């Protein structure tokens, strides 16, 4: 029962769509410019006590290719984080398995709860380097 | 360079050799029969020109061994048809002023001739089609 307030801008919430003080998840999206951050930084001060924030994209994530005057390096810099979903864009089975990343921790409480310290890097570790053989890039 | 039986009945002098498109050397004369392929004799001249060289200057040392390489396929029958064509080319940047010294352009003088009045036999060398490259799984090739 998770409602989400998607602020998805430019290029990357195309992908969220072939995926106020009601939304308790704020799924940012898109590049977060300097100019417009007061929007994002007063609509995250509008929602309740239980807040969840997830950042997609490499733009939202860090500033991604824009290390430029005009971006600010990410949207951890002024508002809390949950989960980081990178891509350019992610994919909508990505922005699933999000979610499905979150509600383990909406069921797991400070919601670290010393089980999060295993992160998907090492826990699907020894599913991707036993990999050996993949499909040449000649054919369809 | 090499001259014919129609270069005959003509005076050994040095410009009337130097007419002829030869040179008169030292005016001792070789006589080539009809029994000797004449890309085997050239490329016992090349071995002799790309052995000898000092290595002082690039078009010499590394010019004259790739002559050398192509008339061994061409020898054996291993030439691709860009190989001629080449030959052609060396004899051309390996002239006079090119090089350090006049050994490199003396190189050349027997192998532009030969080219030229016998290029049925060094065609007779070209029998395999132009492969420098072996395939590349999962790359496909740019195709020509
Ligand atoms: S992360 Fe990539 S796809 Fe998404 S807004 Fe930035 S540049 Fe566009
Ligand atoms: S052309 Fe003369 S100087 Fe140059 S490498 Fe040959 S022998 Fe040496």
């Amino acid at each position: 029962s998770i409602w989400p307030y998607n602020f998805g801008l430019s290029c990357c919430y195309v992908e969220m769509v072939t995926s106020p003080r009601q939304a308790d998840l704020m799924v940012v999206a898109g590049t977060c410019f300097t100019k417009m951050a007061p929007v994002i930084q007063r609509l995250y001060d509008q929602m309740l006590e239980p807040k969840w924030v997830i950042s997609m994209g490499a733009c939202a994530n860090s500033g991604g290719m824009y290390d430029i005057y005009s971006v600010v390096q990410g949207v951890d810099k002024f508002i809390p984080v949950d989960v980081y979903i990178p891509g350019c864009p992610p994919r909508p089975e990505a922005y699933m398995q999000a979610l499905m990343l979150l509600q383990e921790s909406i069921g797991k409480e400070q919601g670290v709860y010393r089980a999060n310290m295993q992160s998907e890097r090492e826990r699907k570790r020894g599913e991707r380097i036993a990999v050996t053989n993949l499909r040449t890039p000649d054919e369809i | 360079d090499f001259l014919t039986e129609a270069h005959l009945d003509l005076p050994m002098e040095f410009e009337s050799i130097g007419k002829a498109g030869s040179r008169l050397g030292t005016a001792l004369a070789m006589a080539v029969d009809h029994e000797i392929n004449m890309v085997s004799l050239v490329r016992n001249l090349e071995e002799f020109f790309a052995r000898e060289s000092c290595g002082w200057c690039t078009p010499c040392r590394d010019g004259l061994p790739w002559s050398v390489k192509i008339l061994r396929a061409l020898e054996r029958g291993e030439g691709q048809p860009g190989d001629i064509e080449t030959l052609e080319q060396l004899c051309r940047f390996l002239g006079p002023g090119k090089t350090f010294c006049a050994h490199a352009p003396g190189a050349v003088e027997p192998l532009q001739s030969a080219i030229k009045y016998f290029r049925e036999e060094f065609e007779a060398g070209i029998k395999q089609p132009f492969s420098n490259t072996h395939l590349i799984n999962g790359i496909q090739p740019n195709l020509l």
